[PDB]
RNA sequence: AAGUUUGAAAAGCACUUUGGAAAGAGAGUGAAAUAGAACCUGAAGUCGUGACAAAGACAAUGGAAGUACCUCCAUUUCAAC
RNA sequence: UAGAUGUGGCCUGGAGGUUAGGACGAAGCUUAUGGCGUGAGCCUAAGAUGGACCGGCCUCUAGUGCAGAUCUUGGUUGGCGUAGCAAAGAUCUAACGGAGACGUUGGAUACUGGAGCGGGGAAGGAUUUCGUGCCAACGGCACUCG
RNA sequence: CCCAACUGCAGACCGUACUCAUCACCGCAUCAGGUCCCCAAGCAUAGAAUGCUCUGGUACAUAGAGAAAGGUACACUCAG
RNA sequence: UUAAUGAGAUUCCCUCUGUCCCGAGUUACUAUCUAGCGAAACGACAGUCAAGGGAACGGACUUGAAGGGCUAAGCGGGGA
RNA sequence: AACGUGUCGCGAUGGAUGACUUGGCUUCCUAUUCGUUGAAGAACGCAGUAAAGUGCGAUAAGUGGUAUCAAUUGCAGAA
């Protein structure tokens, strides 16, 4: 039927891991991540998901450069 | 004690399988003593570990 | 404020952790220095004003600087097997009788000396 | 914390515990209170008489629908088990209390069993697995068993 | 089975790293809050899929 | 979801012995272990055993009114109103 | 009853005042601890409770009173040691190990029956492999095994 | 000149354990469900039928004691 | 209108039978008892009847009649 | 009798409450706003002993400079 048993034909794969985003939404038959749009330029990005979006903002990863950059700008150099 | 061990990888020396190897029951601190398909396919050589015939399916019916 | 000092005081780096274990000079050891009190440091023998260990006098053995205690070298503890442990003293409840000497100690102290003086 | 009732004799009495006891209170409290004022051997006697189902142990607050027996009439009843690991398990919270008898100095030959004492524990938790996909409990339900003992001058 | 990226095997091997205790020598340190892992798989109670 | 917030200090129960080891009983630490790491307090709910009126079921509960016995609960008298 | 209104009226959190307690034990908590208020409630005692905060009064303030929302969350409980653990292979023994129904070896009788309880792979899983331990909880019984 | 044959040196990257299922995957789970491919013995027999066997694998799916009623069966017969 | 085909709908006949007259015996597996394990749905309180009245078919009210208690296996009348 | 009650003392479970509060929220304020010179993001790494996290990048739990003084601390080790 539609439950357990339809559950076993469950072989594929739709989502592989993504280059960009890290996480496991790239879909593979038409090759784009399904949360960051890669290869899109641009990551996806939608007002209708603030809560997505500050899970993929800047400070929610280790943010190298800036924490160096905005050091040397707060103290007169650049 | 147990005898696993021995007896998985001397069915794999003998290339035989389980239920084909003998192993001696009235020792078994020698066949413990194995622990290693070498000291095992010295155990072959030796009494203890023996390969049984395998069968008789009769064809003379 | 009273929640971002409690803050400063127990997330403050080692070298704050030093001057907020400072200990009161003996009677007789801050007129021969003219100052009021000083961050106790490794082997400076004091002896202790407060608790189930005061007025006993030793050398500190260590300056257990995350405990925020220094450790006496005869105000030890037995555990239950014998073998002896120390115990630690917050400094405050000490009171400094002795210094070790440095280019940088009767120095600084006569920069807190040079205030009163 | 100890042990809801002392042995209003402290040099003349042994204790002893178990505190996550593996198995069913329900089981564990009748094969606990069978032996409530029974001497040490007497108590013992009976539920090594148990294991050879020979004696049963007197289901009593938590019978509810367990079989009718012969062996239970003595105890002035109807129903009543020989429950296997409650009683191994008491065997050895017995023989325990021994050794606190002979450590004393007391001949465990004149103990009598005062106040035995079951209760439940922090019931340990085992999901199993009903239909149309609803995920029951399944929990295990240890206990704690106490016990002091005494001695009665000839 | 047998096939699996490089990549995608570099990412298992950083998982069966990270499925160890915590040391003993952890608990003693002056004022940590480890007393279990926490996060520690089980390959069958939870899947990675990468 | 999750304050392990034990204690001032790990001083985190050495050691004896019952257990195959756990756990238990002892000791011992400490102001408290009746603070023993699933640790401040520790409630309700439910349960256990000990006691009892040891009562007494023939729904429970409750109302009023008594009585039985028992309550370191209050008060008063305790050569007096 | 719906409703309205009053109360020098009750209560919780906090503020401004005042009065005042507290390691000679505060909040809390327990109750056959009485008393006293019609009541909301308050006060006391006594705790083989608790360990460090807090009461009264006048104003202020509000996230301020709960039994009932197929309330929400946590926890417990009855039914209850009850339904059940009934499809798919029947373990039987020796002597051995073990702290001990368990395991191992031998022998025995079997089952799968070559579209297999076989040997290899893809998909998927990713250490589940192996050995040596171990046996707390997990393997819906148990385990010395996993 | 050009190629072979003979030598000479070197031959790099990744995968590779295990699994592939009445315990490893999906099904919430060690679930009577689902899940692609290869290898395929003997005899009866038209024979990948079904029955039984050699190889290989497996007898840790809870076990015991019994005659209720009632029940469920890839369980039966039943005078007229 | 139609030959063939039909897990289609329908009626009769033949055979055949436990469908039945009318049931009975046997067998595994269960239920039953035990060791181990152990849920849940549900749960105001509950819980013997008749009659009366009543939101008009009461477990509680009224008036009668039974009812000692605690129990194991059943069953399916009621607990709208 | 036992069971079932029922009140009391003591226990167990439970984790409310109180007390605490390096957190939140709100309000205000003083200055300056990443990247092709490779950012943000994620990936894998790095400790004598480190799984997570924090820090860091094969100079890896940090090297340099100054400025400070004697620790770090679970215990090694180490002027
Ligand atoms: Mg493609
Ligand atoms: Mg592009
Ligand atoms: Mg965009
Ligand atoms: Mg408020
Ligand atoms: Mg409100
Ligand atoms: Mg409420
Ligand atoms: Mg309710
Ligand atoms: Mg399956
Ligand atoms: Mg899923
Ligand atoms: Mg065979
Ligand atoms: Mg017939
Ligand atoms: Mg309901
Ligand atoms: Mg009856
Ligand atoms: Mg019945
Ligand atoms: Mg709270
Ligand atoms: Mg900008
Ligand atoms: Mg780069
Ligand atoms: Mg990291």
């Amino acid at each position: 039927t539609k439950g357990t048993t339809s559950m076993g034909q469950r072989h594929g794969r739709t989502h592989i891991l993504c280059r960009r985003c890290g996480r496991n939404s790239y879909h593979v038959q038409w090759e784009r991540c399904a949360a960051c749009a890669y290869p899109r330029a641009s990551r996806r990005r939608y007002n209708w998901s603030v809560k997505a979006i500050k899970r993929r903002r800047t400070g929610t990863g280790r943010c190298r450069y800036l924490k160096v950059v905005n050091r040397r700008i707060a103290n007169h150099f650049k | 004690v147990s005898l696993k061990l021995q007896a998985r990888l001397a069915s794999s020396i003998l290339g035989c399988g389980r239920a084909r190897v003998w192993l001696d029951p009235n020792e078994a601190v020698e066949i413990q003593n194995a622990n290693s398909r070498k000291s095992v396919r010295k155990l072959i050589k030796d009494g203890f570990i023996i390969r049984k015939p395998v069968k008789v399916h009769s064809r003379a019916r | 404020s009273r929640r971002k000092a409690r803050r400063a005081h127990f997330q403050a780096p080692s070298h704050v952790r030093r001057v907020l274990m400072s200990a009161p000079l003996s009677k007789e050891l801050r007129a021969k220095y003219n100052v009021r009190a000083m961050p106790v440091r490794k082997d400076d023998e004091v002896i202790v004003k407060r608790g189930t260990f005061k007025g006993r006098e030793g050398k500190v053995t260590a300056c257990y600087r995350l405990k925020w205690v220094i450790l006496i070298d005869k105000v030890n503890r037995e555990k239950a097997n014998g073998s002896t442990v120390a115990v630690g003293i917050h400094p405050s409840n000490v009171e400094i009788t002795k210094l070790k000497l440095t280019h940088h100690r009767k120095s600084i102290l006569e920069r807190k000396d040079r205030s009163s003086k | 914390t100890h042990y809801s009732r002392k042995p209003q004799v402290s040099s003349k009495s042994a204790k002893a515990k178990v505190s996550d006891l593996r198995c069913h209170y329900k089981n564990t409290f009748e094969t606990a209170n069978v032996i409530n004022g029974m001497p040490l051997r007497k108590a013992q006697q009976l539920y090594r008489q148990v294991l050879a189902k020979t004696r049963c142990i007197p289901f009593k607050r938590y019978n509810g629908k367990i079989g009718r027996t012969a062996q239970a009439k003595e105890w002035g009843q109807t129903k009543g088990r020989w429950p296997r690991k409650s009683v191994v398990a008491m065997m050895s919270l017995l023989k325990n209390a021994e050794a606190n008898a002979i450590e004393k100095g007391l001949d465990p030959n004149q103990m009598v069993i005062k106040h035995v004492q079951v209760d439940q524990a922090a019931r340990m938790r085992r999901r199993t697995y009903r239909a149309h996909g609803r995920i029951t409990p399944y929990m295990c339900s240890p206990c704690h068993v106490q016990l002091f003992m005494s001695e009665k001058k000839e | 089975g047998r096939f699996k990226p490089l990549a995608v095997k570099k990412k298992y091997a950083k998982k069966m790293n990270q499925n160890k205790p915590v040391p003993y020598w952890i608990r003693l340190r002056t004022g940590n809050r480890i007393k279990w892992n926490e996060k520690r798989r089980h390959w069958r109670r939870t899947k990675l899929n990468y």
